[PDB]
């Protein structure tokens, strides 16, 4: 609980508090995929460069499946958090333990995907 | 607001685009002082076009050292770069000490057009709100015939 | 003519020295002169950061740039500017419209000084006089000194060049 | 929802799947906002597919490249002819608009956005001089009027995309 | 407004067309102002048109990069031209920093005219007022004389 600038300003309240994982008035499913959509559309970016398909017209398909496949196992360790942890830090009242936290690994994955494949048209227009 | 000066009579509160919903008085109030400054300059500034169009170029000089009879300096547009830059910083200064002069803050008497030129005056017989309207609905018009006679002296390529 | 005490002794000659020769502190709320310091910082800020920019362009220390444009970039740093492709203008464009972004939408700055966009005067305390070491108030009319005279530096900079070369 | 903005005589309150069936004021607000954003978008996309093929710019995009508004093809095949520079600058327009003057107040009505005045006007763009404030009760028929044109030419703006995709083209063809 | 400075012995009334309202404070005061500054303004004008033909021109370069030797400049207006705008631009700051130093807004000290400028830092004594009307006298025969002298060097060449 101590205070810092870095993590007690203003600024760090409204911005942390700010995010998705902390926005208020966003559904678990809003968060999951806003979350989602920053992560596919960043990790497009090191696979078609620096990868082992640079050099090749296929470099941003291969980047984007690449991409897809680091979300889907990313989504699968946030599903194994869910089932083993169950955060429950998320969840509306009732409902199940971590129920809010697998909603929202589960749009996660729906948003990088999404996410990935915006970043895909993007490379290959333009 | 649907009782000021600007609501003569073709027209009646005429907003079209809704500026005045839920009207915020002092946007309304800067916005009526723009409107009076804007239709007195329009009103110089067409006779700036008209009038020297048939009345000739003036008789004089202009510039002492850079031989500008009036007759060089075309009357429309292009007429921005025929008069010297001095003189444009000249006229510029005098706009701006007849602003920075009496204040035009928001709720000072500048704020509502009045400044102080009194020319016509007329002892409160029913004729205030005629000449301040008269004002405004010159204003407008001489803001439109002024959008008019550019447009005209840039499409067609000068003057008229 | 006093300071309008929401400025109070912030700026002049010396800290007390309420300057404004033109009437643009009177009848005006303190929301408005609140803003016209937090414009002032902001304005101040940017030159700063600018006149450091420019002297380390003007000095041989442009890369990401170098690299950009494959080839030695020009010292004067308007010629750079200029060198940058739209693509990288437009980025600097984007990335400080999201900054002003977060200042306003997501994180607003704090309604008594807007200029405090970080939100620095949540985790302050103030100067006070049983601290022997107290310079917040000091520290404060250093950034505001250093932003009003970066703010005219940046200005002789840029209109010194592009009119003399 | 019946008896918000957007009911109008030729179906009334639609909502077939019942996607706004519970109250949840929150999602019906966010769908508002969405539906006239799309809408806005929609009908500035549909303006943007007819007036090229009739009044191409004069000037020439890039005087660098030579790049004229009278050659650019109209419709889906400016995303790879028009060069990325403008592309780029306009996402990034976009992004100051909504991140700036166009940025949703939720405390004000869904697409009510303080810098534009009534039928759209950029109020703002004049030394940022801010604009109306949503009345739904006086504008109602304007109101109404707005979002259903914008559902007619979000349904357009679809229809074209797919012409362009089956025609290839976006002359008399696609238009049928 | 009687018992400031103009009253004298020839004249002290002298005014026959000014005194608009014969009140205005804040016009007044300002017209003192302009009185201080223009004297003080028109007597070093006339000096360094005094001073340069009697007494002859320094000696010295004024710019060492561009060789323009004190003397060879004309005496009366033509120098605005040779002496180099990295000079006149110095002089401009230095008569701004003077103007903008001391806050010019009517109603401080400097408004009505003490600049702070007290040499003799008269000690507010009877010596106060006669320096004062000295100062002010000698200001409007200063402020006729370089009018004369700028006149006279605009018709014949240079200062004489
Ligand atoms: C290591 C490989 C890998 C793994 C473990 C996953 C894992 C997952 N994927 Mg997946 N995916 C991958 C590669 C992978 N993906 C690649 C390369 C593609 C591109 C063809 C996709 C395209 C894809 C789609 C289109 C979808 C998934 C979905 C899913 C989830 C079910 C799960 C998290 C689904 C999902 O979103 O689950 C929520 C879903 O709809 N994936
Ligand atoms: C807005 C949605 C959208 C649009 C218009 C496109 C557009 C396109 N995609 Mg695509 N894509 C998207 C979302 C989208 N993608 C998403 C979310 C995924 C993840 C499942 C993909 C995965 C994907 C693959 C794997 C491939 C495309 C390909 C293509 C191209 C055919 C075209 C440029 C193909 C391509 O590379 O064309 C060049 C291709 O092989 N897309
Ligand atoms: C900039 C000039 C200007 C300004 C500030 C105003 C201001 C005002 N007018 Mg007004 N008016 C003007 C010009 C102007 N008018 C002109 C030219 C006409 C003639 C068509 C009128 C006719 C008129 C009527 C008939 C009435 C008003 C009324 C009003 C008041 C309420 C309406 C309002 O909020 O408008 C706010 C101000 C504006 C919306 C001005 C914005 C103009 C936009 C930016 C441009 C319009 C298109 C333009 C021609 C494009 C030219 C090209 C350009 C991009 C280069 C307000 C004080 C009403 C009134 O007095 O009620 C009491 C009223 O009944 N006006
Ligand atoms: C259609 C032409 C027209 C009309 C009817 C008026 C009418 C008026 N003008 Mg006006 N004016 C005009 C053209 C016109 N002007 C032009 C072209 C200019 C530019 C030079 C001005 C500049 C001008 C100024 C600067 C002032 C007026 C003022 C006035 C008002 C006189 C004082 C008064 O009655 O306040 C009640 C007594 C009166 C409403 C004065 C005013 O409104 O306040 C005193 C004022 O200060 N006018
Ligand atoms: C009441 C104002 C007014 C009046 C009487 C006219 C009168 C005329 N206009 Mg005109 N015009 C005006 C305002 C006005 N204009 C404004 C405000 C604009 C800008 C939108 C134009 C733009 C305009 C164009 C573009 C053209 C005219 C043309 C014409 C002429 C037919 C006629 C002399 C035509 C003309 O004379 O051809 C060169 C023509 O082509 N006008
Ligand atoms: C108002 C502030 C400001 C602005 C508008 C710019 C603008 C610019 N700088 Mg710059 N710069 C600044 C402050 C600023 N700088 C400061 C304070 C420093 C010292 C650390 C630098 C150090 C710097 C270097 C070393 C280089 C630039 C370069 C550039 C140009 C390309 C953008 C880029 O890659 O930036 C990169 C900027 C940084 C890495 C520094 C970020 C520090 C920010 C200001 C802190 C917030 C662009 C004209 C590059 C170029 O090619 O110029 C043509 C380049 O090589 N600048
Ligand atoms: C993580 C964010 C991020 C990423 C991935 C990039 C990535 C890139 N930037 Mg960049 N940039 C960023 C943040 C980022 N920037 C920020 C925060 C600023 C300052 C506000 C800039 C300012 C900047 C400039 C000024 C330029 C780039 C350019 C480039 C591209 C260089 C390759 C090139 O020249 O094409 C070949 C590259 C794709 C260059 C570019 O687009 O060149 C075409 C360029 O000139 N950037
Ligand atoms: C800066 C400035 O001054 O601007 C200000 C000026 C304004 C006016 C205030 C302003 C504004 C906004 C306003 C009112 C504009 C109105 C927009 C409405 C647009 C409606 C549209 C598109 C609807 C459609 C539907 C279409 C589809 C039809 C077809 O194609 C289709 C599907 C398939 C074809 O086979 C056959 C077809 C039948 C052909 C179409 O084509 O039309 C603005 C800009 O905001 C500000
Ligand atoms: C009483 C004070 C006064 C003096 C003493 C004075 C003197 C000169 N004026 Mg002047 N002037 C006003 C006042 C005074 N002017 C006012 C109130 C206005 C209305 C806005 C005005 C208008 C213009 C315009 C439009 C031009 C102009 C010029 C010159 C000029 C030529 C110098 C040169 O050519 O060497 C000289 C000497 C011309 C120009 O060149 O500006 C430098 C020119 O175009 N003036
Ligand atoms: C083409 C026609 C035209 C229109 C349609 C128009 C409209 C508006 N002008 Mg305007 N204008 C000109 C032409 C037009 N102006 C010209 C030729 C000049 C040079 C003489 C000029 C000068 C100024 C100045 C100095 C100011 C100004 C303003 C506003 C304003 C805001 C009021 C409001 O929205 O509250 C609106 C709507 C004020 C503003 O707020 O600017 C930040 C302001 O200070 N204008
Ligand atoms: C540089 C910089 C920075 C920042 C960084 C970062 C953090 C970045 C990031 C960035 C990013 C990371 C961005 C992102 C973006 C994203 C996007 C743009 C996305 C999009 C997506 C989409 C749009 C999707 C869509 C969809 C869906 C939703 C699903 C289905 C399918 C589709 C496709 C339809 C800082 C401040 C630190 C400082 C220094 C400077």
């Amino acid at each position: 609980q101590i205070r810092s600038p870095i993590s007690d300003s203003r600024f760090a309240k409204n911005f942390i508090g700010n995010t998705a994982f902390y926005r208020e008035g966003l559904e678990n499913w809003q968060r999951g995929l806003e979350i989602g959509m920053a992560h596919g559309y960043f990790l497009v970016g090191p696979f078609t460069t620096l990868g082992p398909l640079r050099n090749t017209p296929e470099a941003a398909t291969v980047g984007l499946l690449s991409a897809c496949a680091v979300i889907g196992i990313v989504s699968v360790g946030g599903l194994l958090f869910g089932a083993t942890v169950k955060p429950r830090a998320f969840d509306k009242d009732g409902a199940t333990a971590g129920s809010g936290f697998t909603e929202i690994i589960n749009w996660h994955a729906v948003g990088g995907l999404g996410g990935a494949g915006f970043c895909h048209l993007l490379l290959t227009l333009f | 607001f649907e009782s000021e000066l600007g609501v003569q009579a073709p027209t009646g509160f005429w907003d079209p685009l809704g500026f005045a919903k839920d009207g915020s008085m002092k946007a309304f109030k800067r916005r009526r002082a723009s409107e009076i400054k804007h239709g007195r300059i329009a009103m110089l500034a067409t006779m700036g076009y008209i009038t020297p169009e048939i009345t000739g170029k003036f008789p004089g000089y202009l510039s002492p050292s850079t031989l500008l009879k009036y007759d060089d300096i075309p009357n429309g547009l292009g007429a921005i770069s025929k008069v010297p830059a001095l003189g444009w910083a000249q006229i510029f200064v005098y706009c701006g000490y007849a602003e920075l002069s009496q204040d035009q803050t928001p709720g000072s008497p500048g704020a509502e057009g009045n400044f102080g030129f009194k020319v016509l005056t007329s002892s409160d017989p029913d004729s205030l709100e005629k000449k301040l309207a008269s004002e405004i609905a010159n204003g407008r018009l001489a803001m439109m015939a002024f959008t008019g006679m550019a447009t005209q002296d840039g499409l067609t390529g000068s003057a008229w | 003519r006093e300071a309008p005490k929401v400025l109070a002794g912030t700026g002049g000659p010396l800290p007390e020295s309420f300057w404004d020769p033109a009437g643009f502190t009177n009848n005006k709320t303190d929301e408005e002169l609140l803003f016209y310091r937090a414009a002032e910082l902001k304005h101040g800020r940017i030159a700063m950061a600018a006149v450091v920019g420019w002297f380390t362009n003007a000095s041989g220390f442009h890369y990401l740039g170098d690299l950009w444009l494959k080839k030695p970039a020009s010292d004067n740093p308007i010629e750079a500017f200029n060198q940058l492709s739209l693509l990288g203008v437009f980025q600097m464009v984007f990335f400080i419209g999201c900054l002003e972004w977060l200042t306003t939408v997501p994180c607003p700055p704090p309604k008594d000084a807007p200029w405090d966009v970080i939100g620095m005067s949540d985790v302050l305390e103030e100067d006070t006089d049983e601290n022997p070491m107290a310079e917040y108030k000091k520290i404060q009319m250093q950034e505001l000194n250093n932003s009003r005279l970066a703010m005219v530096a940046i200005i002789g900079l840029i209109v010194q060049a592009t009119t003399t070369g | 929802f019946e008896g918000e903005l957007g009911v109008t005589p030729p179906m009334g309150y639609f909502d077939p799947l019942g996607l706004s069936s519970d109250g949840d004021k929150k999602t019906f607000i966010r769908r508002r906002k969405s539906e006239l954003k799309n809408g806005r978008v929609a009908m500035w996309a549909c303006m943007g597919w007819i007036v090229p093929e009739w009044y191409r710019f004069p000037g020439e995009l890039s005087p660098s490249s030579g790049l004229k508004f009278s050659e650019i093809p109209n419709g889906m095949a400016a995303l790879k002819a028009l060069p990325t520079e403008a592309w780029a600058q306009m996402g990034a327009f976009v992004a100051l608009l909504e991140l700036g003057p166009l940025w949703q107040d939720e405390s004000r009505a869904p697409g009510d956005f303080k810098t534009c005045a009534k039928y759209g006007f950029p109020m703002f763009f004049v030394g940022g001089r801010e604009g109306s404030d949503s009345d739904p009760v006086k504008n109602q028929y304007s109101l109404n009027s707005e979002i259903n044109n914008g559902r007619l030419a979000m349904m357009a703006i679809t229809g074209m995309v797919f012409q362009n995709g089956i025609t290839g083209t976006t002359g008399p063809e696609m238009w049928a």
